[PDB]
């Protein structure tokens, strides 16, 4: 008998939604668990509290799962800040809540659904040796992680039989006032064929227009770029170069009705395995103002079980960092009428591309040998 | 562990430095047998001699 | 035109303080004040914060720390709300280091130096009195490694290790097993970074091992002092006290006087916008606050009532002013000051550990080798 709430905002297929969340089997587990569909716009961080906070005075909720539609970031640090404040787990399947963040608290009670920053690299690595792009550089700007993406391709080619050759590693600044031209004049010393990029939107299109400016974005030369920069494919902002290569999370044939029974599998096992074998479960005071005394009762061994769960013949355990650890991703590329295509699919370190041969879009010559 | 003895070209040059110079020594061998190389662990931006 | 300014602040006399400050800076462009007071909890602190930013429509906060003891949790909901839009805030009496990360908190500024900064004040005391063998001991927090990193970065100037760290777990009640340690190692200068609570537990161990009395040199911060920690104390330890950390008025003064002439130089700009008073309404990024922090952080303040007031590129105090203290038959003296890049010490004496009056070799040459 487990409160669970369900979050929608914007406009959804909530009827959909409610019809196929009895979709699964839950009958050998003592659950019983509560439903609650509410759905509301997108007003501000203080709705958001105030949702939560009478959503919890209501009627003894023990789990929170929330869904978006915008390309928002700050609301994944909005929700983990409720999530450290108050211990009711919450997760995030969709929208910007799926975004990763720096960092999670230590005491924080959060999960996300989506590739860590070192998978979504390791990943943009192994289309670079499927088509032989040995030569290449980095550019990127400071964002919650540009280390870490570096740190992960010095590690990796450091110690391999294959050639890598790294050509320079540019840390920008955007923020800084007149450094444009600054910012431009170091962009000309671009030499590979291949650029990786880790920014934003809005500076990343800044940067597409500057380097447009110097013309590097025209035939020779190929731009990777991880998820978060395109975010949502209906949207193009018309500055991004022709033929641009994307990594991005399943969502074509992963529809949101699954994500809500995923989620709802998970919080439901974790609570039975927990409660059964240490005959305990925690109920606290379902009050959102004076929760300074509510830490009477320790959670974290909910949080301890959190990471590992399994059902239906899938794996859904989570990893410390709060990512989930074993996701699908496909790859995306962009054609002549401005649109993303569906190139090739990633799961289990194994990369399964539709395409034998890389298509161009002379000096170029074929060669026969014996 | 166990004691055991040692002697050779490079034992008999300690003692002839430690006479010289002037101090007291205890000496053990390495425990895994290596000279030692640079090498990293488990997936660590670190990076460690053994 | 008329710009306001907000703050937070826990006193009435302090609210007293800030209007009599604000009618004497309109005498110095129409600034008004609004302040209110502290709540028990956080999500009330991010609620008033969204719903009096909405009221007044401020450009920037000022904060404070609460009579409560730590002052480290407090100011979190302030700089995520405020964080959220990218508007300033300036911190008063803040010393936590975790303020100092820019990736979390992207828009805040110190009015004093975090804890973690006090370890420039031990590099000049090395120097003076010709010290190269040390001790670090430190604990496995955000604070402690800062604390280390600091050091570890100072002393790779001259290429000067230290001798060896050692790190022991926050809230321990044994640390028999780390002082062994120390003891057989060639320094005898110690050097602690740990809280007050924590730090006697390491005090009644020393005293027990016998490693304070002659020849051992101990040099703490501000915490190791303050708190329950001089009822177990041993003589001659040598601390640190910050020359106006505990004044907030002193600091609510000049904080206004250096904001006050950002705000001149902020309407005299093109494309300038009001940031929005729409706390429900707007989820928008406001383009005032990229551009109005560069130029805060930038306006050095010519004279004040605490000093010269400076900003480095992290957003905290520079030019410091510290005394020297120590610790001689249960009551503390004075020693010396250290103004930033100096240290000039006075006419009184300086009693070391043991009762011995004459500076320490900290060092004892071994005759057993491995
Ligand atoms: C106060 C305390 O806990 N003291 C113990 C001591 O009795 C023990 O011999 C040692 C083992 O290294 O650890 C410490
Ligand atoms: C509690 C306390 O120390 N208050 C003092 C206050 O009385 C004094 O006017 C001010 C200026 O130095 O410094 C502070
Ligand atoms: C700081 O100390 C130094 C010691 O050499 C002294 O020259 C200087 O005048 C002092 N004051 C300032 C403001 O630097």
């Amino acid at each position: 008998s487990i409160g669970i709430a369900v979050i929608l905002v914007g406009t959804s297929d909530e009827v959909a939604i409610k019809d196929a969340h009895e979709k699964d089997d839950f009958h050998h587990l003592s659950v019983v668990p509560r439903v609650e569909l509410v759905a509301m716009n997108e007003t501000d961080p203080k709705s958001i509290i105030t949702r939560i906070c009478d959503l919890m005075s209501d009627r003894k909720i023990q789990g929170v799962v929330f869904a978006d539609d915008t390309d928002q970031e700050a609301i994944a640090q909005i929700l983990d800040f409720i999530s450290a404040q108050t211990l009711t787990p919450i997760l995030g399947i969709h929208g910007g809540s799926s975004m990763i963040m720096a960092d999670k608290d230590e005491s924080s009670m959060f999960f996300q659904f989506g590739p860590s920053i070192e998978q979504q690299a390791s990943v943009m690595l192994n289309i670079m040796e499927e088509y032989d792009w040995y030569i290449f550089s980095i550019v990127t700007t400071y964002f919650p992680g540009y280390q870490d993406f570096v740190n992960k391709i010095r590690s990796t080619i450091e110690n391999s039989f294959v050639g890598w050759e790294l050509e320079e590693v540019l840390l920008l600044d955007m923020s800084l006032d007149d450094g444009d031209s600054k910012i431009q004049n170091q962009l000309k010393k671009l030499q590979s064929p291949i650029i990786l990029l880790y920014c934003t939107k809005e500076e990343a299109t800044y940067i597409f227009e500057v380097a447009n400016s110097v013309g590097l974005t025209g035939y020779g030369y190929t731009w990777i770029v991880p998820s978060l920069v395109a975010g949502d494919t209906d949207t193009v902002p018309s500055e991004f170069p022709t033929g641009l290569i994307s990594v991005s999370y399943d969502e074509w044939d992963y529809g949101l009705p699954a994500r809500v029974r995923d989620g709802i599998a998970i919080i439901t096992t974790a609570a039975s395995d927990m409660l059964s074998e240490h005959s305990f479960i925690p109920e606290p005071k379902s009050s959102c103002y004076n929760t300074h005394e509510k830490r009477i009762y320790q959670s974290n061994m909910l949080n301890r079980y959190l990471i590992n769960v399994t059902f239906e013949g899938r794996n859904l355990s989570f990893s410390e960092d709060g990512y989930q650890m074993h996701p699908k991703l496909v790859i995306i590329l962009l054609n002549k009428e401005r649109k993303w295509e569906r190139v090739g699919k990633w799961k289990d370190k194994s990369l399964q591309m539709k395409y034998y041969v890389w298509p161009r879009m002379d000096d170029h010559l074929s060669i026969v040998t014996l | 562990t166990v004691p055991q003895c040692c002697y050779g070209f490079c034992i008999d040059l300690l003692i002839k430095l430690a006479r010289t110079m002037q101090f007291t020594y205890e000496v053990h061998l390495v425990a895994d047998g290596k000279f030692g190389t640079q090498e990293r662990v488990q997936n660590s931006n670190k990076k460690e001699w053994n | 035109k008329i710009v306001n300014i907000g703050a937070v602040l826990s006193t009435r006399k302090h609210e007293q303080m800030f209007r009599e400050a604000v009618n004497q800076a309109n005498k110095r462009i129409q600034l008004q004040a609004t302040s209110v007071t502290h709540k028990p909890n956080a999500i009330q602190m991010a609620l008033s914060v969204c719903e009096d930013l909405i009221s007044s429509q401020v450009y920037a906060i000022l904060v404070s720390h609460p009579p409560t003891p730590n002052d480290h949790f407090t100011p979190t909901p302030v700089s995520y709300t405020a964080g959220f839009y990218r508007i300033p805030v300036l911190g008063l009496t803040t010393r936590m280091s975790i303020y100092s990360d820019k990736s979390i908190h992207l828009s805040f500024l110190r009015t004093v130096p975090p804890y973690s900064h006090q370890s420039s004040v031990w590099f000049e005391m090395m120097r003076v009195y010709n010290w190269n063998h040390i001790i670090l001991l430190v604990s496995d927090d955000h604070e402690g490694r800062a604390a280390q990193k600091r050091l570890e970065t100072l002393l790779e100037e001259r290429e000067s290790k230290a001798e060896k760290v050692l790190q022991f777990d926050p809230g321990t009640k044994n640390v028999t097993a780390l002082l062994m340690e120390a003891r057989e190692l060639e320094a005898r200068v110690i050097i602690l970074s740990a809280s007050e609570d924590d730090a006697a537990t390491v005090y009644r161990a020393a005293a027990m091992l016998d490693m304070t009395g002659s020849g051992y040199v101990w040099l703490v911060g501000e915490r190791e002092i303050s708190g329950n920690a001089l009822r177990y104390a041993p003589d001659g330890i040598i601390g640190l006290q910050l020359i106006n950390g505990k004044n907030e008025s002193a600091h609510i003064s000049d904080a206004v006087g250096v904001v006050a002439q950002a705000v001149h130089e902020l309407l005299e700009k093109e494309n300038i916008t009001d940031p929005p008073r729409g706390c429900v309404g707007n989820t928008n990024i406001w383009k005032t606050g990229p551009l109005f922090k560069r130029v805060l952080m930038s306006s050095k303040y010519a004279d004040g009532v605490t000093g010269r007031v400076e900003f480095n590129e992290d957003g905290d105090r520079k030019f410091a002013q510290y005394s020297i203290m120590n610790l001689q038959n249960r009551k503390l003296v004075q020693v010396g000051i250290y103004n930033g890049t100096h240290v000039i010490p006075n006419d009184r004496k300086i009693i070391w550990p043991g009762g011995e009056t004459e500076k320490p070799r900290g060092y004892q040459m071994s005759t057993r080798l491995k």
